This record gives structure tokens, sequence and C-alpha cells, in this order.
């Protein structure tokens, strides 16, 4: 449908003009939508519709040729991460919400078209997330999920939000 | 663009 476009001037520069050139960018906008550096985006995939794709907007730039790329750090729904979903004591005091609200963020880091990016989201933290259930705008949780930890794909290691190895 | 792609 509509493309993502620039939002305004760009906050940096890098390399000579001409086929080098970099020019970094802090929002995109699409109608009344804006999307910043830092903020957590769901991405276009290919199938399975239940596991969108989520990640964090680290940076973003336009390259030599009208290339919008966006560097992204991806989430992992539990049921991604190699212990499966099996894996989810520990189990006791986890929300029943866990498989379709929890999120692992990881290190894994990928550049991807800016055109790739469907629409934000928003990944809190777990107190957060259950005070903001208590309202009505976040009532039904609408493009809102919380952090359960991290995951290391290279490893297959998970780790609570202290760090404790799971 | 179509879809997004991930790495491993």
């Amino acid at each position: 449908r509509q493309l993502w476009k620039w939002f305004g001037k760009p906050t940096q520069r890098r390399g000579m003009k001409g086929k080098a050139r970099k020019l970094f960018y802090k929002a995109i906008v699409r109608g009344k939508e804006m999307i910043r550096i830092g903020d957590c985006a769901v991405f276009l995939s290919a199938g399975r519709p239940n596991l969108p794709y989520i990640g964090r907007i680290q940076s973003m730039w336009e390259s030599w040729g009208n290339n919008m790329v966006v560097r992204v750090k991806w989430f992992y729904h539990p049921e991604e991460t190699s212990p499966g979903k099996q894996f989810h004591l520990r189990v006791s005091s986890q929300r029943k919400d866990f498989m379709e609200r929890a999120l692992y963020q990881s290190s894994h880091v990928d550049e991807n078209d800016v055109q790739t990016v469907s629409h934000k989201c928003l990944v809190v933290g777990l107190e957060q997330y259950e005070q903001m259930l208590k309202t009505k705008k976040y009532q039904d949780s609408e493009g809102l999920y919380y952090l359960a930890g991290t995951y290391e794909p290279t490893t297959g290691m998970i780790f609570s939000t202290d760090g404790v190895p799971v | 663009k179509q879809t997004a792609r991930k790495s491993t």
C-alpha cells in the first residue's frame, strides 16, 4: 500500500557525495503514523502470522539508489526459542498469556528494507504491562507485549530479566 | 519491499 517516507531532514551524513553517501534519519512517517529510532515495530513476514517479526529499530538511513534501510534488533517469541514451546517454579509464576504476549530480546541484528515495516508496537516491562492492562486504551493489548528476558540464538540460552540463566 | 528477511 502506501510507502514509508523520511520525516524532515537527516540527522547525520556519512561518506562523500555519490555512491558512498549515507543519510541517517530519526523517523519515518506513513499517513498519520510515525516510527522513530528506539521504537519497536512489526515487520511484514512470509507466512505464519501468529508469530509476527518484531524488532527494535536501532538506526535508519538512505543509501545511493533510493535504498531506505533500517537496522533492527530482533525479539523472539517463546515458541521460536530453541527450547521451543514445551519448555514454557518458573512455570508457576508466569502469566497465562505468556505464549501470546511475552518476547525475548536478543542481540541478533539485521538490515532490512524500510518498506518491510508494517506498523509500530510496544514492548514494555512486565510490571508496566500489568499496569497498562488496568486501563481502557491498553485493554485488549493490541500491539502490546512484555519483555520476558534475553535469548541468545547462537547458544540457545535463555536468561531472565535479572540476567539469570534459565 | 514485499517481506522482511532474517539471517540466523
